[PDB]
RNA sequence: AGUGGUGGCCACUAUUAUUGGGCCUAAAGCGGCCGUAGCCGGGCCCGUAAGUCCCUGGCGAAAUCCCACGGCUCAACCGUGGG
RNA sequence: CCCGGGUAGUCCUGGCUGUAAAGGAUGCGGGCUAGGUGUCGGGCGAGCUUCGAGCUCGCCCGGUGCCGUAGGGAAGCCGUUAA
């Protein structure tokens, strides 16, 4: 994470170059479909869904399995949650950032003098706005959609 | 096959290295001990020193210099030079020895023998400035820059010094043909070792 | 020519060889100049080289580049000292440069000449201009650089008859290196003649540092040293 | 530095203690690992290798 | 008012702080009498 | 004029020729003892290994 | 942030050479990079090379033969017609044909001498000698 | 049969720097951070041909410029022919 | 300059003023590049254990030095934390 903290720390994580999924996965594409719809039915976003699936269920990655409905695409959790109407409208990361934004703005309301968190607010707001600008360049949001603290409160 | 018994080697401190390593001698290093001292490879040491014996015979006896500024090696080198007719210089190597013709003891070898690479820096610089091949008695702390024939072992202990110098005399006089068998040396280890006064 | 062999004989039966290299030149095992350089030997007795290249002794083949009067400040006066820099070479790809300290003109001159003899070097030569390409050793075979201090000098092949397009110090060095047409450019100040000379030396040495195919040898006619 | 990055995390075919349940689990879990039937925890996430408590049967790569 | 570091070396010079302050006092009086 | 093409010595552990005043070395091949292994500074200071052309013996 | 594979590749090659190692592993491997690696190998400046599917971007493994004085990437992709190569050649080479230039042309990226023989200009990408 | 003095312009000058300059100690990195336009941007497949490149018609008039030849005694100049 | 006092100041509240040798006198991001060694912090593996990651050793990653090969630079010096 260098883009603001400017520290080149490497806590990233690695995936081996496997092209076909391994054999020891005793579940099939429909079974992982059943489990992922169960999981998101239980109220989890993609990151925690995939973590627990690779953790307790053991399947290393759903990206190693090819979507039946398209030969060129490798199956992903987001696509599956899009299949059944369980993907979210506002992309998950940005919803999280809005939630943290309203959180910090409240704490800041009851605490004006901590300019350190003023700067933090400035940071997280540039973050959300960059993500939103990008997604506008892609068009997965309504074009009139634009940040407001108050609707974030409604969020 | 070993020139000397392995247990003799282990008793001689040949395989005992320091608490340090280097990228250069990762190959020669065998393993580490839980305390910290490093262990060299015995078999590689034996192979390299028999190779060195195969080498040194190709030169003249007198032409080869052997120098040890480390205290523990001075009698091993004098004894080896006596045995093999090589020239030997213990103590403080006079700077400008082979580089300065006006000196009294001017002599230019065709190969060098080095006891401790760290201590014998001056010898290497002189010999290089003459431009000759270099042989070294290295440790897991010595450095492999500017050595044509490095041999790994413990280059501090007196027992190791005498043992390896003895084996070197054995192999050089083997390959020189003056003495064919190993058993013709009636000069045991204690003749090369240091005497504690 | 015959006079050079006479000089070689005079020194041969006068000089007593001390170094390890003195034998193979006095005993005749070595007779090629490039014999010394190839193997990676050393040189310390200047008397060696005139045996194989007595032509260095020619009065014209020795060049005095510059004479500096560097002072030393003492508690009890100003003690001058002559630092003289001079070059000596043959016109077939061997040259050398020397710096000699002294109390008079002569002593510094002699010591500098001896040192320069000791720093003899081999010179590749060719023709790699974009126009001439005549395969002869009438120029540096290809572009090179030489760095010393502030000064960095780049030498570029040129067509024949162009002459030495370079400052006077480089002119003398290249006249005594056996080269006669080259473009030259300099970065850094060239008023300190000593560094200019040393930089040209570095460049000439760097010529041999360039990787080459035999194809290139036959294309520019790369004469390694003596033509 | 290894040219191709090889993961330092393996997978583990393990047997739970209570209900005799086989499972595939991960060496460096980011969260808790629990059994399907009895529900008890299996491996605890920490700064490094997860804290196994059941019996490891086989090591998968 | 972007002070040159070169001027801070006291060789053949007065301490820069005080020259700056002198210029400021002169500025004060000049702007004053102007208006 | 009979052309005087010498064989300029080539270092063994890098393939780069030996510049004239390089203080390089030449010594007999180690394990068999017929090949003249050269060694240049660029291979000496870092002391990268050399492999004999004949016996495949590798060493510094 | 990595932005240009080729320049990092050729710089990595030269920085290996001046040390003079044997094996190099260009992490940013691309099809164009492989074509380039073919180019000078057809003048043997390198030994063999191989592609390795790393699962992310490929990695090219290359042996050196110790024959690269300097290998730089002309970054601003100067387009050049046939008739003026001598100016740009003189811009990046020490002597007459002393090495090569790699040009991307309508037919496929490869060296410059043939491109003169085939008489097709293009866009300079790299130089090496 | 010109030379000298002065003035102004290019080289000298990599002291204007794309080719091709520096910014720790010589003058030169702002106290720090955010980010708009601009500029520079990972790889693979399909298409396009805007750029990029090759060929081809019209056109960029003459005089000046490069080259061979002819006239002026030679030259400069002029003409014819090619760029 | 030393000593005896002494106002504004130095403290809290609200606002302004936008400055310093704010100096590593070193603008930031990526790729490459011999090494030696410590501490800091995270992880892993051995050894110790009065069983507290509580104590010694090896490795990997990030920050922080010191020494240092090649290499740079007028030199001071720098040198994988680059100049």
């Amino acid at each position: 994470a260098r883009m603001h903290a400017r520290k080149r720390g490497k806590s990233g994580s690695k995936r081996p170059p496997r092209t076909a999924p391994p054999i020891w996965v005793e579940y099939t594409v429909e079974e992982i479909e059943n489990l992922v719809v169960k999981l998101r039915k239980e109220g989890y976003s993609t990151a925690m869904i995939g973590t627990i699936l690779r953790d307790q269920y053991g399947i290393p990655s759903v990206k190693l399995f090819k979507d039946p409905d398209n030969p060129n695409r490798n199956l992903t959790i987001t696509r599956i949650l899009e299949k059944h109407g369980l993907a979210p409208e506002i992309p998950e990361d940005l919803m999280f950032l809005i939630r943290r934004a309203v959180n910090l703005r409240k704490h800041l309301e009851q605490h004006p003098k901590d300019l350190h968190s003023m700067r933090g607010l400035q940071l997280i707001e540039s973050k959300i706005r960059r993500l939103v600008k990008y997604y506008k360049r892609k068009g997965k949001l309504p074009k009139n959609w634009r940040y407001d603290p108050e609707t974030a409160k409604l969020l | 096959e070993y020139l000397v018994p392995l247990d003799q080697y282990l008793a001689a401190g040949v395989h005992i290295g320091t608490q340090q390593k280097t990228k250069d001698m990762k190959k020669f290093i065998y393993r580490v001990r839980q305390d910290g001292l490093y262990v060299l490879d015995v078999r590689k040491t034996d192979e390299r020193l028999k190779v060195a014996g195969k080498f040194l015979a190709k030169f003249e006896p007198q032409s080869i210099l052997a120098v040890s500024v480390r205290l523990y090696g001075q009698k091993p080198v004098k004894k080896f030079g006596e045995v093999t007719g090589a020239r030997a210089i213990p103590g403080r190597f006079l700077p400008g020895t082979m580089t300065n013709p006006a000196v009294k003891n001017f002599f230019e070898p065709d190969v060098l023998i080095v006891t401790d690479p760290r201590a014998d820096h001056q010898a290497m610089r002189e010999a290089v400035e003459i431009g000759i091949p270099i042989v070294a008695l290295v440790d897991t702390e010595n450095l492999l820059s500017y050595v044509d024939l490095a041999i790994p072992t413990n280059n501090k202990g007196r027992k190791a010094l005498a043992l390896i110098y003895w084996i070197l005399a054995r192999e050089i006089l083997y390959n020189r043909g003056e003495i064919q068998s190993r058993e013709d040396f009636k000069i045991p280890v204690e003749e090369f070792e240091m005497k504690i006064v | 020519s015959q006079e050079w062999k006479e000089y070689a004989k005079r020194v041969l039966d006068e000089w007593e060889p001390k170094t390890k290299l003195g034998m193979m030149v006095k005993e005749g095992q070595i007779t090629d100049i490039h014999e010394i350089f190839r193997r990676g030997y050393q040189i310390k007795e200047p008397e060696i080289i005139d045996v194989l290249l007595p032509e260095v002794n020619a009065r014209e083949n020795q060049e005095v580049l510059d004479i500096a009067l560097t002072v030393r400040m003492t508690d009890s006066g100003r003690r001058v000292r002559f630092r003289v820099l001079a070059a000596v070479g043959n016109r077939d790809g061997y040259v050398g440069l020397g710096i000699g300290h002294g109390k008079e003109v002569g002593i510094a001159i002699r010591k500098a000449i001896n040192y320069a003899k000791l720093n003899i070097i081999e010179i590749k030569r060719g023709c790699g201009s974009w126009e001439c390409r005549c395969r002869r050793p009438h120029s540096v075979p290809f572009a090179v650089e030489g760095k010393e201090g502030s000064v960095r000098v780049r030498l570029i092949p040129g067509p024949r008859g162009l002459g030495l397009v370079i400052g006077d110090v480089g002119k003398k060095i290249l006249r005594l290196a056996g080269v006669q047409d080259v473009w030259s450019q300099t970065f850094g100040e060239t008023r300190t003649t000593v560094n200019f000379a040393k930089a040209v030396f570095n460049a000439l040495y760097n010529t041999n540092r360039v990787a080459i195919s035999p194809e290139m040898i036959e294309r520019y006619g790369i004469v390694v040293g003596r033509a | 530095k290894p040219i191709i990055p090889m993961p330092r995390s393996r997978f583990l075919r393990v047997k739970c203690i209570d209900c005799g349940n086989e499972q595939i689990v991960f060496s460096h879990p980011a969260t808790k690992v629990r059994c399907l039937i009895c529900g008890a925890t299996l491996v605890e996430p920490t700064g490094g290798k997860g804290i196994v408590k059941a019996k490891i049967l086989e090591v998968l790569e | 008012m972007k002070r040159r570091p070169r001027k801070w070396k006291k060789k053949g010079r007065m301490r820069w702080k005080w020259i700056k302050k002198r210029i400021r006092r002169l500025k004060r009086q000049r702007k004053k009498e102007r208006g | 004029m009979v052309e005087m093409k010498f064989e300029i010595p080539v270092c063994t552990s890098c393939g780069r020729e030996i510049t004239p005043r390089e203080h390089a070395t030449h010594f007999i091949c180690p394990n068999c003892g017929e090949a003249v292994i050269w060694r240049c500074e660029s291979c000496r200071v870092l002391a990268k290994p050399y492999k004999c052309p004949n016996c495949g013996w590798e060493g510094p | 942030t990595l932005l240009d594979p080729l320049a990092n590749a050729l710089s990595h090659i030269t920085n290996s050479e001046r040390v003079g190692k044997r094996e190099v592993y260009i992490k940013p491997a691309s099809k164009l990079i492989g074509e380039v690696l073919r180019v000078m190998q057809k003048y043997g400046y390198i030994g063999e090379f191989e592609f390795i599917d790393d699962g992310r971007a490929g990695v090219y493994r290359v042996q050196l033969l110790g024959r690269i004085n300097k290998a730089g990437a002309i970054k601003p992709r100067f387009p050049v017609k046939v008739s003026e190569f001598e100016k740009w050649e003189k811009r990046f080479l020490p002597a007459f044909e002393f090495g090569i230039l790699i040009v991307s042309t309508s037919q496929g990226v490869m060296s410059h001498k043939e491109a003169i023989e085939k008489g097709i200009g293009g866009r300079l990408i790299a130089y090496v000698y």
